C-alpha cells in the first residue's frame, strides 16, 4: 500500500518545486500516473481482502473508492486552473496542497485496519477541505458554509470517538478482523442503544441522512468547483464505508434500531427530490439530488442484505462520477455568465452543442438509464428493499418519476428554448472543458462492461 | 477538642467572610487579611505546643515573616490605587471586565 | 546542454522514485509477516529440491 | 546596493557556522558511538554475541 | 491515578535506569527517529520563513542542526519510552503468575458444543 | 417550511441561540471584585456542606 | 553585540556620552521661510548632525537604497495635487497629512537614536510637534473633516508621549505677505496656487499653539526674516542657554535604556499609526491592498531581508 | 525596570515553583507560593498603567485568599494527625480546604472571575508568563494529593470550568481574554483527569503550555491584542497569519493536530474507568472553544480585511527582535500527533 500513498506525499514536493508555469502540467502529469498504479488493486481474491500490513488492507469495497479518489484528482486539476489563473504562485501551490493532502488523508483513510486510525484521518479529511471552501470560495456566504459543514460533522463524530474508545476497553481490540472474528449479538438494552446510536449518527450525517442534510446544500454550492467536486463525489462516501464497517457488531439491534432512519430516508429522498422541482440555483439543484441518492444509500446499508451492499456500492460510485460531471457542468456557465441563477442563460444548445451534448449524457445518467451502473445500483437497492417490505415500491417508483422529472427539467431549461438576447459573451467550449466532461463520462460507461469491480465484497 | 479550638477556627472563618465581604475600603480587607494570619499563628501554635513537637516552634514565626512579606505587598499596592484614584476604594477598580 | 534543463526539469522523478521505495517498502513489510510460511494446514508443501522459501 | 551597515555583509559570520556545523558533527558522532556501545552492552547482557 | 512513580528501587532523576542496558536500543533508521528527523527539518524551514530568509536554501547549518538536535533527543525518547512499556509488561506478567486464583484457565469448548443464539435478517 | 425554516429552527438555530444567550449571561461581568469574592464566599459555603458532609 | 539588555548591563550607558552639545534641535518656521539654511548652518556650526525635512519619501532613503520608491508603493499621496485640488473626494489632503506625520515620527525616532548612540547632536526641520500646524490649517479651510482631525489626534496622543521633547526651539518669523512674494519669485506652478488664507491660518496655529506649548517645556528663540542670516549670532545665542527647564534633567540610564529600546526598532516606533480607525481617506480595500504589497514584494530589493537578496549581489545566502 | 533586577524578579518566581515542586514538607510548599506571589507582583506591573496596577491588586488579593485557605488547611490536617509530609491528608475538611485552595490559584470555576482581568490588564509576556508558568506549582500539588481528592467536587470543578471557558470565549473581541478562557477551559480539561491519571494531566498540560507558548509569541511578533488589530497582519506577515491559524486549528483539537492527542487519551482513559457521560459532555462543549476559534481564524487568516494607508512604511522595516523558540513551538504544537505513545516516558 505504500507503492500508493508515498507518491502521493512525493506530489508535495513536486509541485513545491516546481516552476511558475508548469506547477499544473507536472501535477496532471503525476496524479495521473498515481491513478494509473492506483488501479492495480481492482484484483480481490474473493474469500478475503489483501492484507497488506498490520496497518493497511484493501477490500472490494476500498478498492473502487480508492480508484475514484486517485482518478478524481486530476479532474479537479483541470477544473480549478482555470478559476485560479489571477492567482499567485504561492497560494496556486497551497491550494494543489490542499488538494494533495486531502487525496492523501482519503486514501489512507480508506484502508486503515483499526477503526481509531479510520476515525482520525476521517476527522483529519475536514482541515483541507474547511481551507478550501472558506479561503477560495466566492461569496460571502462561504463562512457560513464553512461553519455549518465543520460542525454538523462534529457534533456527530465526537460520540463515535467515545464509542470507538469504550468498544476498545471492553473488546481489547478495534482491528476490522478481530471485530469481525469476534462479533457477538447486542443485547436490548438501553446502554447498547446509545452504544449504536454514537457508531451510527456520525456516518449518517456524513451521507447525509434527511433532516440532517443542511449543511450540504450550502457547504456544495458556496465551495469551488473542486471543492463540490470532491464533497460530492468522495466525502459523501465515507459515511456509507463507514456503515458497511462499523455494522458488523451492531447485529441483532440493527433489526429495530433502523426503523426511523429508513422512514427519514425513503420519505426525505421523496422531499429533496421535490424540492429539485422548485429551484432557482443550478448548484443546489445538484445538491439536492445527491442527498436523495444518498438516502437510498442509507436505506440500502440498512436493510442489511447482499443484494443492498452491492447496489449500495454501485450507486455510491456512479453517484460520486455522476455528479462530479454535473458540477463541472454547471461550473462551466457560471464561468461563461458570473451567475448560478438557471434561467439566466437559456437556449445554450444553439451556442454550445458539444457542450449540450456533455449535458444529456449527464442528465441521462443521473436518472439511472439502463444499463449504467446508476441503475444496477438502484435496481438491486429496489429489489432488496422489496424483499423488505413488498410495499416501498410505492416510494421507489415516486422518487423514480420525480429524479426523471427534475433531471429532464434541468436539462430543458438550461439547454432548450432560445437563448438570452441581451448575453453575448458566451464564448465557443474550450479543449480543457470537453476534456474533463469527456474524462468524466467514459469511465462510466466503461464500467458497465465489467459491473463485478464495483460491485463490492458481497458479489 | 477543646472549645479554644473551635473559638480560634471560628475567628478564621469570621476573618475570612470579613475579607470575602467587600465594604468602600481597601484597607479593610488587608486587616482581614492580617486577623486570618493571627488567627493561624495562634491555632498553629497551640497544636505544636499540646504535642510538644519542639522542632516546629520556629514554624509559626516563619508564618509571621511571610505576614509580613504579604502585608508590604499589599500596603504597596494600596499606595498605588490610591495615588492613581485620590481613594482607597475598591470599586474605583473596575477597568477590566470579564 | 543537459545542465540546465536537468535543473528546471529534476522534480519529474520524485513520484516514481516515490514509487520505487514505496514497494521497496512493501517487500520489506511482507518480510515481517513470515511466522507461518510453509506453515498454514491448508497451504503447507513439501519444498522443492532446490527452492528455500515458498514465498518471499 | 544597501546603504548602512546591514549586519550581514557579503561574507558570513565564519566562527558561528563553524561552531553550528562543530556541533551538528559532534552530536552525530556522540550518537554513533552511543548506539555502538548501546548495541555491544545489549548482546553482551543477553548473551547474543 | 500514579502508577509507576513508587516503584520500589526507582532512582528519582535518571531518565534512563541500568536495567534499561538489557533491552534492545532502537535502530539509528527506526521510523520514528526519521519522523523526528522530518520535524526538525520542519523547524528549520519555518525558521527560513518567518525571518524572511529563502525557505529552501537559506541556512544549511542551521538547518542541519536543527535535525541532528531533533534526532538526537528523539533517540534517547524513544529508549526511555520502551523501557518504561517493557517495565510495564514484566509487572503486568510477575503479577500475573504471582495470583494464578484471580487468572484462572478455565476449558475452552468447541464451536460444535457451544450454543449461539441465531438472528435471521429479514 | 421544512428545510428552509423548521429543520433550520430545530437543530442549528437553537443551538446558536442558546449559546449566544448563555456567553451573554456568563461574560457580562462589572468587573467587581466585591461581587466576585461574595460568590467566591457562597461557593465555598456550598462545597463544605454540599460535599464536605458526604463521604 | 547588538544593543539591548544584555548590553545595558554590561557596561554600555547613555548619560557618560552627553557632552552638552547633544541639544536636540528644531528650526521650525513657516511656508518658504529660510529655515532651512538656517538649520543647516547650524548645524556646520555646532557640529550636529542635519536632517533635512521629512518628505514623502523619507522612509525610503533609510531602508534598501536610499533612492525612492514610487508614489503608489510609498506614500500614496502627492503634495502637488494637493495645492491643485485640495478638496478632492479622494482623500489625498489627510491620507498626505498623515504620511507626513507617519514620516516626521521615523526621523525623529532616528534622531533619538543617533544621539542616544552617539552622543553627538542632531538639527530637525519641522517635527511631530510642530507637525499639527498644517493639519489645523487644512481643517480651517474645509480641506478635511472633523473626523480626521479626530484620528490625527488620537494617533498623536498614542505616539508622541513615548519620546523627549527638543532642547531648542528656534522659530523662523516671516510674515505672510512676503512668504507669498517669495512664493511667486520661486517659480513653482503648483505653489502658486497657495492662498493667503492658508499661510496665515499656518502662521495663527504656530504662534497661538505651538510655541506657547514648548515655551513650557523648552526655551523658543524666535527670529525675523532679516536677523535669521546670521548664523553665528543664533550659534553664539544658542550656546549661552541654560537648559534647566524640560525632563531632559530628569533623565537617568534606564530612562535613557527604555527610549534606545524604543527608538530601534521602527515597527514599534510605527506600531499605533494603523490603528484600526476606518476612515475612507486612509482605508484601503483587500484588494487593492493585496495588489500592491505583492507589487512592493516584486520590488528588486524587498522580497527578503536584506543581506538575502541574491538579485542585488548578496552572496553565501546557503551559508547565512 | 533596571533589566538585572527583572531577571532577579524571573528568576525569584522560577525558584519558588520549584521549591513547591521539590518540598516533602508542607510548610515549604507554602513558602514556595508565597516568595512566587512576592516575585510575581512587579512582573505584572512592569509596564506601568492604572489597568496593570488593578490587575496586579486583583491577582494579589485572589492569591493571598488562596494562600490564607491553603495554609489553614494544612493546620487542619496536622492537627487530626501530627504529620507534615505531602503524603495524603488525613481530613476531609482540610482536603476540601486544600482543593478550594488549588483551584483558586488555578483559576477553575467558579473562582474564574480573575483570570480574564487579569489576563487583559497585562502586557503579553506577563500573559504568557501567568497563563503558563504559574499552573506548574498548583497542578504538582495536586498530582501530589491526586488519591485524596473528592472525585465529585473536583469534576464538578472541572466541567464547570470547560463550560465557562466556552461560554466566555464565545464573547471576546480582545485577543487576552479569549486566551483567558481557553486557559480556563484547558485547566478544566487537565483536572477531569487528575483523580484517575496523574500522567494524563502531566501530558495534557505539555501540550497546553506549547501551544500557548506558540500563540503568544505569534501574537508578540505582530503586535495586536484585538481582533481587528490582528486582521491587519495579512497585509504585512502572511505566514504569520497562516501560522496562527493552523496553531488556532490545533488548539481547537482537531485531528491530526496536536491540540487533538490530549482529549483523545483523556477520553480513553477515563472511559478505561466506566465513565462516559462526563467525557461526552466534555468534548461537546469544547465545540464551543473550537467555534470561537475558528471566529479568529476567519477574521485573521482565512480572508483579508481591509488595511490602513500606513501600513506601507511599516512594509521597508524588518524583526528587530527575533524569539528564538517560535519556530519549534509551531512544530510542536502542531505535528508531534504521530508520536503519541512517548507518553510513557512521562510516569
Ligand atoms: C445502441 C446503439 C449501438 C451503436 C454501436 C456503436 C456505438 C458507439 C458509441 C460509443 C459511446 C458514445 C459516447 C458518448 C459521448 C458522446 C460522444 C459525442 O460527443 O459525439 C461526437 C460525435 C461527433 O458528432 P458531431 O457531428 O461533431 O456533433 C455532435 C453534437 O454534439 C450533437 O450530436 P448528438 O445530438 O447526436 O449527440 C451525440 C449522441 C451521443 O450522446 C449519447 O448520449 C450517447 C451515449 C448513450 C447514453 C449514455 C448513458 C445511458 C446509459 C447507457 C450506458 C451504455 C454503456 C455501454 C458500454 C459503452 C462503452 C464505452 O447523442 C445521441 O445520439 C442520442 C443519445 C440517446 C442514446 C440512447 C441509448 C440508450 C441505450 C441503448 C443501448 C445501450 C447498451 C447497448 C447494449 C444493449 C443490449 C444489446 O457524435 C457521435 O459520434 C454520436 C455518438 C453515437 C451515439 C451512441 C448512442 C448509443 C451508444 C451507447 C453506448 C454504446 C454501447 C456499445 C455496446 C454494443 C452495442
Ligand atoms: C501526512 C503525511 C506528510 C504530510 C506533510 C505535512 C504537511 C507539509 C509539511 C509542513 C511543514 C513543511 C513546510 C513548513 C515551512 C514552509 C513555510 C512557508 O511559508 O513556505 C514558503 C515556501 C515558498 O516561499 P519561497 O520559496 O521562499 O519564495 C516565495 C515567497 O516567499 C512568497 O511567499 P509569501 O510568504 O510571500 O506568500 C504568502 C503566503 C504565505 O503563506 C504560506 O506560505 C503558508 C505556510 C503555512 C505553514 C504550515 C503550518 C506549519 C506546519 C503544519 C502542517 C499541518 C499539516 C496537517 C494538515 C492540516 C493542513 C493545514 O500567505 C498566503 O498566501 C495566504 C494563505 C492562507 C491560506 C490558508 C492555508 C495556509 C496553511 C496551510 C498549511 C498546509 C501544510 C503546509 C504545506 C506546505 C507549505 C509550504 O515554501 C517552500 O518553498 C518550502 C516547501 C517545502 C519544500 C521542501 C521540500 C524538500 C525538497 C525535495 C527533497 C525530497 C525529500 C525526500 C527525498 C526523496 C528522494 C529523491
Ligand atoms: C517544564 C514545564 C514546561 C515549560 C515551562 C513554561 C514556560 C514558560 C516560561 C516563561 C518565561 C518568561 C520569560 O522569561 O520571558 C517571556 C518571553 C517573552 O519576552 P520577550 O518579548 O522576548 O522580551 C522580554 C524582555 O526580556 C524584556 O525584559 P528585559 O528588557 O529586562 O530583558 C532582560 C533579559 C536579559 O537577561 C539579562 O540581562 C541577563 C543578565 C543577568 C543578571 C544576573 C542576575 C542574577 C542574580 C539573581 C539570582 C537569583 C537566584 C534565586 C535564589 C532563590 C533562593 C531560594 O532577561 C529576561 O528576559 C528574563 C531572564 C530569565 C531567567 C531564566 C533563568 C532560570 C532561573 C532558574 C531559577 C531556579 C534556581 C534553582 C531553584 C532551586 C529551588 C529553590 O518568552 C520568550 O521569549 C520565549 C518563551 C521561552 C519559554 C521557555 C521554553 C519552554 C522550556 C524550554
Ligand atoms: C432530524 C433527524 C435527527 C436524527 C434522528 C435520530 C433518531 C433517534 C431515535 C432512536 C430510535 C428508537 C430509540 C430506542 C428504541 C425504542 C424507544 C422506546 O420508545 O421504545 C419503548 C421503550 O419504552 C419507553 O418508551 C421508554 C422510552 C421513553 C422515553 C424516551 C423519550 C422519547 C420522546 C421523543 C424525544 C425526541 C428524541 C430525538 C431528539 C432530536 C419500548 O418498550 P420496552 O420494551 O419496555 O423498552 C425496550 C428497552 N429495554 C429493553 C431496555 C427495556
Ligand atoms: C508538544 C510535545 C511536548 C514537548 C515537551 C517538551 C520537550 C523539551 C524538554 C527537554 C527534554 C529534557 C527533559 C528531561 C531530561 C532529564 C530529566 C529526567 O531525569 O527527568 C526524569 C523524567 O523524564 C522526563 O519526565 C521525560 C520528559 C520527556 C517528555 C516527552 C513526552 C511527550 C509526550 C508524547 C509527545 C512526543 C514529543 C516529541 C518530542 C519533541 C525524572 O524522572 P522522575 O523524577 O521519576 O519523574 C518526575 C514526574 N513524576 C515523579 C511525577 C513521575
Ligand atoms: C451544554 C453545552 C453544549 C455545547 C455545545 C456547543 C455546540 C458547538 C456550536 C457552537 C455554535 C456557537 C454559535 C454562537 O455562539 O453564535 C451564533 C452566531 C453568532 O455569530 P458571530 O460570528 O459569533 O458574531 C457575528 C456578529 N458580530 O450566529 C450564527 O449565525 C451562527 C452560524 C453558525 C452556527 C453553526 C451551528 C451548527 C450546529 C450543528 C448542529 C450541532 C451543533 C452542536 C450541538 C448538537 C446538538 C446536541
Ligand atoms: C450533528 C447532529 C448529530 C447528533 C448525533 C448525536 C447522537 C450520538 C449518540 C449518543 C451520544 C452518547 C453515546 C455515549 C457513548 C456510548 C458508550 C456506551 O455505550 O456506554 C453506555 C453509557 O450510556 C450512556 O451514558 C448514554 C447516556 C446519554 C448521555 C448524553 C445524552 C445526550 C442526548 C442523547 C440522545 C441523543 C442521541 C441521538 C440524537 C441524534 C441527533 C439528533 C453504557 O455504559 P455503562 O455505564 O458501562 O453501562 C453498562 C454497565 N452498567
Ligand atoms: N505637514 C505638511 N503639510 C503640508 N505640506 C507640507 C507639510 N510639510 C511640508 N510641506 C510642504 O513643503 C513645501 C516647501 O517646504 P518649505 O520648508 O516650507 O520650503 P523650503 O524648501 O524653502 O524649506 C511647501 O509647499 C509645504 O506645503
Amino acid at each position: 500500500m505504500l507503492k500508493i500513498i508515498i507518491p502521493t506525499t512525493m506530489l508535495l514536493p513536486m509541485t513545491w518545486m516546481s516552476k511558475h508555469n508548469m506547477i499544473w502540467i507536472n501535477a496532471t502529469v503525476h496524479s495521473l500516473l498515481i491513478s494509473l498504479i492506483s488501479l492495480s488493486l481492482l484484483n480481490q481474491l474473493g474469500e478475503n481482502s489483501l492484507n497488506f500490513s498490520l496497518t493497511f488492507f484493501s477490500d472490494s469495497l476500498s478498492a473502487p473508492l480508492l480508484v475514484l479518489t486517485t482518478w478524481l484528482l486530476p479532474l479537479m486539476l483541470m477544473a480549478s486552473q482555470s478559476h485560479l489563473s489571477k492567482e499567485t504562485t504561492t497560494r496556486k501551490k497551497l491550494y494543489i496542497t490542499m488538494l494533495i493532502l486531502l487525496q492523501l488523508f482519503l486514501i489512507m483513510t480508506f484502508t486503515a485496519t483499526e477503526l481509531i486510525l479510520f476515525y482520525i484521518l476521517f476527522e483529519a479529511t475536514l482541515v483541507p477541505t474547511l481551507i478550501i471552501i472558506t479561503r477560495w470560495g466566492n461569496q460571502t456566504e462561504r463562512l457560513n458554509a464553512g461553519l455549518y459543514f465543520l460542525f454538523y460533522t462534529l457534533a456527530g463524530s465526537l460520540p463515535l470517538l467515545v464509542a470507538l474508545v469504550y468498544i476498545q476497553n471492553t473488546t481489547g481490540s478495534l482491528n476490522f478482523l478481530i471485530i469481525h472474528y469476534w462479533s457477538h449479538p447486542l443485547s436490548n438494552s438501553w446502554s447498547n442503544i446509545f452504544m449504536w446510536l454514537a457508531c451510527i449518527m456520525a456516518f449518517m450525517v456524513k451521507m447525509p441522512l434527511y433532516g440532517l442534510h443542511l449543511w450540504l446544500p450550502k457547504a456544495h454550492v458556496e465551495a469551488p468547483i473542486a471543492g463540490s467536486m470532491v464533497l460530492a463525489a468522495v466525502l459523501l462516501k465515507l459515511g456509507g464505508y463507514g456503515m458497511m464497517r462499523i455494522t458488523t457488531i451492531l447485529n441483532p439491534l440493527t433489526n429495530y434500531m433502523a426503523y426511523p432512519f429508513l422512514m427519514l430516508s425513503m420519505w426525505g429522498m421523496i422531499m429533496t427530490s421535490s424540492i429539485c422541482l422548485r429551484q432557482t440555483d443550478l448548484k443546489s439543484l445538484i445538491a439536492y439530488s445527491s442527498v436523495s441518492h444518498m438516502a437510498l444509500v442509507i436505506v440500502a446499508i440498512m436493510i442489511q442484505t447482499p443484494w443492498s451492499f452491492m447496489g449500495a456500492t454501485a450507486l455510491m460510485i456512479a453517484h460520486g462520477l455522476t455528479s462530479s460531471m454535473l458540477f463541472c457542468l454547471a461550473n462551466t456557465n457560471y464561468e461563461r455568465v458570473h451567475s448560478r441563477t438557471m434561467i439566466l442563460a437559456r437556449g445554450l444548445q444553439t451556442l454550445l452543442p458539444l457542450m449540450a451534448t456533455w449535458w444529456l449524457v449527464a442528465s441521462l445518467t443521473n436518472l439511472a438509464l439502463p444499463p449504467s451502473i446508476n441503475l444496477i445500483g438502484e435496481l438491486f437497492i429496489i429489489t432488496a428493499s422489496f424483499s423488505w417490505s413488498n410495499i416501498t415500491i410505492i416510494l421507489m417508483g415516486m422518487n423514480m418519476m420525480i429524479t426523471a422529472l427534475y433531471s429532464l427539467y434541468m436539462l430543458i431549461t438550461t439547454q432548450r428554448g432560445k437563448y438570452t438576447h441581451h448575453i453575448n459573451n458566451i464564448k465557443p467550449s474550450f479543449t480543457r472543458e470537453n476534456a474533463l466532461m469527456a474524462l468524466h463520462i467514459l469511465p462510466l460507461l466503461l464500467l458497465t462492461l465489467n459491473p463485478k469491480m464495483i460491485l463490492g465484497p458481497l458479489y | 477538642m477543646p472549645l479554644v479550638y473551635m473559638n480560634i477556627i471560628m475567628a478564621f472563618a469570621i476573618a475570612l467572610a470579613g475579607l470575602l465581604m467587600y465594604r468602600s475600603h481597601l484597607m479593610s480587607s488587608l486587616l482581614c487579611l492580617e486577623g486570618m494570619m493571627l488567627s493561624l499563628f495562634i491555632m498553629s501554635t497551640l497544636i505544636i505546643l499540646n504535642t510538644h513537637f519542639t522542632l516546629a516552634n520556629m514554624m509559626p514565626i516563619i508564618l509571621l515573616v511571610f505576614a509580613a512579606c504579604e502585608a508590604a505587598l499589599g500596603l504597596s499596592l494600596l499606595v498605588m490605587v490610591s495615588n492613581t484614584y485620590g481613594t482607597d476604594y475598591v470599586q474605583n477598580l473596575n477597568l477590566l471586565q470579564c | 546542454n543537459v545542465l540546465q534543463i536537468v535543473r528546471d526539469h529534476w522534480v519529474h522523478i520524485l513520484v516514481p522514485v516515490g514509487f520505487v521505495f514505496g514497494c521497496y517498502l512493501d517487500r520489506r513489510s511482507d518480510e515481517k509477516l513470515t511466522a507461518f510460511r510453509n506453515k498454514s494446514l491448508l497451504f503447507k508443501r513439501e519444498l522443492r529440491p532446490n527452492e528455500e522459501v515458498t514465498w518471499k | 546596493k544597501f546603504y548602512i551597515r546591514e549586519p550581514p555583509h557579503g561574507s558570513p559570520d565564519w566562527l558561528k557556522v563553524g561552531l553550528t556545523l562543530g556541533t551538528s558533527v559532534f552530536l552525530w558522532i556522540y550518537l554513533i558511538k552511543q548506539h555502538k556501545e548501546d548495541v555491544l552492552e545489549y548482546k553482551r547482557r543477553n548473551g547474543l554475541e | 491515578m500514579t502508577m509507576m512513580s513508587g516503584r520500589p528501587g526507582r532512582v528519582p532523576l535518571q531518565f534512563l535506569p541500568n536495567e534499561a542496558r538489557s533491552l534492545p536500543p532502537p535502530k539509528l533508521t527506526d521510523p520514528r527517529l526519521v519522523y523526528m528527523g522530518f520535524l526538525g527539518y520542519c523547524s528549520g524551514l519555518i525558521d527560513n520563513a518567518i525571518r524572511r530568509r529563502p525557505v529552501v536554501s537559506a541556512g544549511l547549518h542551521r538547518q542541519l542542526l536543527y535535525v541532528t538536535s531533533f534526532v538526537f533527543f528523539g533517540y534517547y525518547l524513544l529508549k526511555r519510552q520502551d523501557y518504561m512499556y517493557a517495565l510495564r509488561d514484566h509487572d503486568m506478567f510477575a503479577y500475573v503468575k504471582s495470583h494464578p486464583e484471580d487468572f484462572p484457565e478455565k476449558d475452552k469448548k468447541t464451536y460444535g458444543e457451544i450454543l449461539e443464539e441465531f438472528h435471521p435478517v429479514r | 417550511l421544512l428545510d428552509l425554516i423548521w429543520l433550520e429552527t430545530i437543530l442549528p438555530k437553537t443551538t446558536s441561540f442558546i449559546q449566544m444567550k448563555m456567553s451573554i449571561m456568563v461574560s457580562n461581568q462589572k468587573g467587581l471584585i466585591k461581587l466576585y469574592f461574595l460568590s467566591f464566599l457562597i461557593t465555598i459555603m456550598i462545597s463544605m456542606t454540599l460535599f464536605n458532609y458526604h463521604e | 553585540l547588538q544593543y539591548g539588555p544584555l548590553a545595558f548591563v554590561l557596561g554600555e550607558r547613555t548619560t557618560r556620552k552627553l557632552t552638552e552639545t547633544s541639544k536636540v534641535i528644531t528650526v521650525d518656521g513657516n511656508i518658504c521661510s529660510g529655515k532651512g539654511r538656517l538649520a543647516r548652518e547650524i548645524a556646520e556650526k555646532l557640529g550636529l548632525r542635519h536632517f533635512p525635512e521629512a518628505g514623502i519619501h523619507y522612509a525610503d532613503s533609510t531602508t534598501g537604497d536610499g533612492k525612492p520608491l514610487d508614489v503608489q508603493l510609498s506614500g500614496n499621496c502627492s503634495l502637488e495635487k494637493f495645492y491643485d485640488d485640495p478638496k478632492s473626494n479622494d482623500g489625498n489632503s489627510y491620507r498626505l497629512q498623515s504620511w507626513l506625520y507617519a514620516s516626521r515620527l521615523l526621523q525623529y525616532a532616528d534622531a533619538l537614536e543617533h544621539l542616544l548612540s552617539t552622543g553627538q547632536g542632531v538639527v530637525l526641520e519641522r517635527s511631530i510637534y510642530s507637525d499639527f500646524v498644517f493639519l489645523e490649517a487644512m481643517y480651517r479651510q474645509g480641506f478635511i473633516r472633523k473626523q480626521c482631525v479626530e484620528h490625527y489626534n488620537e494617533v498623536k496622543k498614542v505616539t508622541a508621549c513615548e519620546y523627549l521633547p527638543p532642547h531648542v526651539v528656534v522659530y523662523v518669523d516671516v510674515p505672510v505677505p512676503e512668504i507669498q512674494s517669495r512664493i511667486q519669485k520661486k517659480g513653482n506652478p503648483h505653489e502658486m496656487k497657495i492662498t493667503a488664507a492658508y499661510l496665515q491660518d499656518i502662521e495663527n496655529a504656530y504662534k497661538k499653539t505651538f510655541l506657547p506649548e514648548m515655551s513650557e517645556k523648552c526655551e523658543v528663540l524666535q527670529y525675523s526674516a532679516r536677523e535669521a542670516e546670521d548664523a553665528e549670532k543664533v550659534v553664539e545665542d544658542i550656546e549661552y542657554l541654560k537648559c534647566d527647564k524640560g525632563p531632559w534633567p530628569d533623565q537617568d540610564d534606564r530612562t535613557f535604556h527604555r527610549l534606545r529600546m524604543l527608538v530601534q526598532n521602527k515597527l514599534e516606533v510605527l506600531n499605533y499609526t494603523t490603528i484600526p480607525v476606518y476612515l475612507p481617506e486612509i482605508t484601503i480595500g483587500a484588494h487593492q491592498s493585496d495588489r500592491v504589497f505583492q507589487k512592493f514584494t516584486e520590488l528588486p530589493g524587498r522580497k527578503y531581508s536584506p543581506g538575502y537578496n541574491e538579485d542585488v549581489g548578496d552572496k553565501w545566502i546557503w551559508l547565512k | 525596570m533596571n533589566p538585572i533586577i527583572y531577571t532577579t524578579l524571573i528568576m525569584t518566581v522560577m525558584s519558588g515553583t520549584m521549591l513547591v515542586m521539590i518540598s516533602s514538607h508542607w510548610l515549604l510548599i507554602w513558602i514556595g507560593f508565597e516568595m512566587n506571589l512576592l516575585a510575581m507582583i512587579p512582573v505584572l506591573m512592569k509596564n506601568f498603567n492604572p489597568r496593570a496596577t488593578e490587575a496586579a491588586t486583583k491577582y494579589f488579593l485572589t492569591q493571598a485568599t488562596a494562600s490564607m485557605m491553603l495554609m489553614m488547611a494544612i493546620i487542619i490536617n496536622l492537627l487530626y494527625s501530627g504529620q507534615w509530609t505531602i503524603t495524603k491528608m488525613f481530613n476531609p475538611v482540610a482536603m476540601t480546604m486544600m482543593t478550594m485552595a488549588l483551584a483558586m490559584k488555578l483559576g477553575l470555576s467558579p473562582f474564574h472571575f480573575w483570570v480574564p482581568e487579569v489576563t487583559q490588564g497585562i502586557s503579553l509576556q506577563a500573559g504568557l508568563l501567568l497563563l503558563t508558568w504559574q499552573k506548574l506549582a498548583p497542578l504538582s500539588v495536586l498530582c501530589q494529593i491526586s488519591q485524596s481528592i473528592n472525585p465529585n467536587l473536583m469534576l464538578t470543578m472541572a466541567m464547570l470550568s470547560i463550560l465557562i471557558g466556552g461560554w466566555g470565549g464565545l464573547n471576546q473581541t480582545q485577543l487576552r481574554k479569549i486566551m483567558a478562557y481557553s486557559s480556563i477551559a484547558h485547566m478544566g480539561w487537565m483536572t477531569a483527569v487528575l483523580p484517575y491519571n496523574t500522567t494524563m494531566t502531566i501530558l495534557n498540560l505539555l501540550i497546553y503550555i506549547t501551544m500557548t507558548l506558540a500563540m503568544f509569541m505569534l501574537l508578540i511578533h505582530s503586535s495586536a491584542t484585538t481582533t481587528l488589530s490582528l486582521s491587519h497582519t495579512w497585509n504585512k506577515m502572511p505566514v504569520i497569519t497562516s501560522l496562527m491559524m493552523v496553531t488556532l486549528l490545533s488548539m481547537g483539537g482537531l485531528p491530526p493536530l496536536s491540540g487533538f492527542m490530549p482529549k483523545w487519551m483523556i477520553i480513553q482513559e477515563m472511559t478505561k474507568n466506566e465513565s462516559i457521560i462526563m467525557p461526552t459532555l466534555m468534548a461537546m462543549t469544547a465545540l464551543l472553544n473550537l467555534y470561537f476559534y475558528m471566529r479568529l481564524a476567519y477574521s485573521s487568516s482565512l480572508t483579508m480585511f481591509p488595511s490602513t494607508n500606513n501600513m506601507k512604511m511599516k512594509w521597508q522595516f524588518e524583526h528587530t527582535k527575533q524569539m528564538k523558540l517560535l519556530p519549534t513551538m509551531i512544530v510542536l504544537s502542531t505535528l508531534v500527533l504521530p508520536m503519541t505513545p512517548a507518553l510513557s516516558s512521562l510516569n
